């Protein structure tokens, strides 16, 4: 017999709530209600970093000259090279 | 070098299990070691065992671009190292915990302790 | 024909390095590991962000220092930090030494809140290990 | 050797209570788990680590004789084979201390709802028995 | 301070997309269900409908983080394998290495 | 009152011991929140301000008065109990989701 099922209702209104069945497909509300959306996840909006105060702190830091940035070298090398002979 | 014994509760750990997982050998030996080395100098037994490792291989295009042909193989391993304790106050634990956290080898050789209280009742 | 990390030969007058004479597969054998940290575990989180710093702080290390690097950087953890061990290559004075040490570390604990404290190993000459 | 002999104090000694975890089970068997991983980084926090379960025996507690035909098949993956292991599994919020505190309100309230029993829990059916009751 | 623009698409969809989840849970129980008839489905499917553009993780495209190069992406890493790949090879990925077997 | 509070931090100062090792600064950095926790405990706060479970699995004072047989009481004890069968989401979010679905219930 339902006797399982007897139990869980029984152990459901032992302080009050859902009691009776419901449908089949009505089981996607709980498996919903019951984890985390997929868009909350770690693994989807935490992707891209900012970099942009941290990148305007580097670039301030090289016009510091204390530090030094070889690609930006690099292009302003290129840039003079190309006003040189631009432009 | 002072005990500082106050006269509140504490919790006492009921077996603990101890698990150490790492990918070469080397350092897990030298860790299993200092950690049988801190145990019998505080007072306890261990147990060790002879798992296998984690095959999970994940596997890529070889060139960045174009071409498919020939693959990459990258995988990552990892022995288990159970070292479980059992008995031990607290602060013992806290202190042995910190002891082993002070200079735990980074990325390799991670810990995995699994504490078991027992919160007295009402 | 692939080449990755491992140089090929021309002629044997190549003034290599220790660490950059050491094929890409030797790292369970010979080459051991620079960087390190859980990301790379099976499985623990927190390895994009342990990566992109380590690949930051590498580039922010070797142009603070240019050209005084005998070798590439060994980056380590422990704690709050991010411990950088280098092998200096004796070119500036031990004031501007650690002026410049002094002044990374302050710039770098006021920006990730996070004192990254190196650690630096001067010698003179680099360590030349074959002649590729 | 000499760190640990330095930091042998700092800590609270525990009394004689018998290693192999028997008296333990005698007196409180109660034992909810709890791991912490490691991470390396500037971040600490770890809330992975946050399993926990709610295991504490009925019998051993000593307030509620009436469930003894309740609690048997009431909760879910329990009343096993050969041992007997009495947990009333109830991980629906994360913390440890207020995981305690629901399960002492529980258990009041099954103490209330119980002593007073609610229709089919001496007149069971047919063909389900886990203990016997009439009819049959 | 992003390379390409499909960067910044991508930032403001996740963004967009994370800003609001309860309501979108909430309807997507709703829908799926054999109770109430189809009168407050339709409703809700309306009042989800009615929402704005971007504001939505359907356009979220898992990409790469170097420039945006959706090419065996792994999201565990989130970077792309071209520096990963060169980490990986040198040995400062502790573990991930070539599987020697 | 600034020059004061200068005055006594530096008599403060020079009735006392400075740093004279790396040990102060290690405690200073302590102090600071800089480095982990001795242990890292994996339980900095997440307290919740203890949330009394008075909101997770009791329905008892959330109930509001409906015809049980009815299919709208049945379909909202169902979500109330998949809400209390979620450990991750938080307490206020589980309220605020209850009290959402209650008045869009009842509303429309």
């Amino acid at each position: 017999s339902e006797y399982a099922f007897r139990m869980s209702r029984l152990s459901a209104r032992l302080f009050g709530e859902v009691t009776r069945p419901t449908n089949s497909k009505s089981m996607k509300v709980v498996k919903l209600f019951s984890e985390l959306p997929l868009a909350k996840k770690k693994e989807t909006y935490d992707w891209y970093p900012n970099h942009h105060t941290y990148a305007e702190l580097m670039q301030t830091l090289r016009f510091l000259g204390l530090y030094r940035d070889e690609h930006q070298d690099f292009m302003d090398e290129q840039k003079r090279l190309k006003k040189l002979r631009g432009k | 070098p002072v005990v500082t014994i106050s006269d509140e509760p504490d919790i006492l750990y009921k077996r603990l299990s101890v698990l150490v997982k790492g990918h070469d050998k080397a350092v897990l030996d030298s860790y299993e070691y200092f950690a049988v080395l801190a145990a019998k100098e505080l007072g306890i037994s261990i147990k060790v065992h002879e798992p296998p490792r984690k095959i999970e291989r994940f596997t890529l295009l070889q060139s960045v671009h174009i071409y498919k042909k020939h693959r990459v193989q990258y995988e990552m391993r990892t022995l288990y190292r159970c070292l479980e304790l059992e008995h031990l106050t607290g602060s013992t634990a806290d202190v042995y915990l910190e002891y082993i956290q002070r200079n735990l080898p980074e990325g390799v050789a991670m810990e995995v302790t699994k504490t078991q209280l027992e919160q007295l009742p009402e | 024909k692939n080449r990755a990390a491992r140089v090929r030969v021309s002629k044997g007058d190549k003034p290599v390095t220790y660490e950059e004479a050491h094929a890409p597969h030797y790292i369970a054998h010979r080459k051991g590991w620079l960087s390190l940290h859980t990301g790379n575990l099976d499985g623990e989180d927190h390895a994009a962000e342990r990566t992109v710093e380590d690949v930051f702080l590498r580039k922010f290390m070797w142009g603070t220092f240019p050209g005084c690097l005998a070798d590439q950087l060994v980056l380590k953890r422990r704690g709050n930090q991010l411990e950088i061990c280098a092998v200096v290559l004796r070119q500036l004075s031990p004031h501007k030494y650690y002026f410049l040490v002094g002044y990374s570390e302050t710039l770098l604990s006021y920006f990730y809140k996070c004192p990254v404290r190196l650690h630096l190993q001067t010698v003179p000459s680099k360590v030349v290990y074959k002649y590729l | 050797k000499k760190h640990c002999e330095a930091l042998k104090d700092f800590c609270t000694e525990w009394p004689a209570a018998l290693d192999s975890d028997e008296k333990c089970e005698k007196h409180f068997p109660i034992e909810i788990d709890s791991t912490d991983y490691v991470s390396s980084g500037p971040s600490v926090r770890n809330p992975r680590a946050r399993v926990v379960v709610l295991r504490v025996k009925l019998s051993s507690l000593n307030l509620d004789d009436h469930a003894k035909k309740k609690l048997i098949k009431l909760v879910g993956e329990r009343y096993c084979k050969t041992t007997d292991v009495l947990t009333i599994k109830t991980d629906r919020c994360p913390l440890r201390r207020q995981n305690y505190d629901y399960a002492v309100y529980l258990l009041t309230v099954l103490y209330h709802e119980s002593w007073n029993t609610e229709e089919w829990e001496k007149s069971k059916t047919e063909a389900d028995m886990e203990e016997y009751i009439w009819e049959n | 301070h992003y390379v390409d623009w499909r960067m910044w698409r991508d930032v403001k969809r996740r963004k967009m997309a994370y800003e609001y989840a309860d309501e979108r849970l909430r309807i997507n129980s709703l829908r799926k269900n054999t109770i109430l008839p189809k009168i407050l489905q339709d409703v809700a499917d309306e009042e989800i409908a009615a929402l704005p553009r971007d504001s939505c993780p359907v356009r979220i495209r898992n990409r790469c983080v170097m420039t945006s190069r959706p090419r065996g992406v792994k999201r565990r890493w989130r970077l792309s394998r071209i520096v990963f790949r060169h980490l990986a090879d040198h040995g400062q990925l502790s573990g991930i290495q070539r599987a020697t077997w | 009152s600034l020059w004061d509070v200068e005055f006594a931090k530096q008599l403060a100062t020079v009735n006392e011991q400075p740093l004279q090792n790396g040990f102060e600064e290690l405690i200073q950095w302590t102090k600071e929140g800089k480095l982990w926790e001795f242990p890292i405990n994996n339980e900095a706060g997440f307290d919740d301000d203890g949330s009394e479970f008075h909101e997770h699995i009791f329905l008892e004072k959330h109930l509001e008065s409906f015809p049980k047989q009815g299919p709208i009481r049945h379909f909202m004890e169902l979500v109330t109990c998949g809400l209390s069968k979620n450990p991750y989401l938080s307490v206020k979010q589980k309220v605020e989701h209850i009290e959402w679905f209650r008045n869009y219930f009842n509303e429309k």
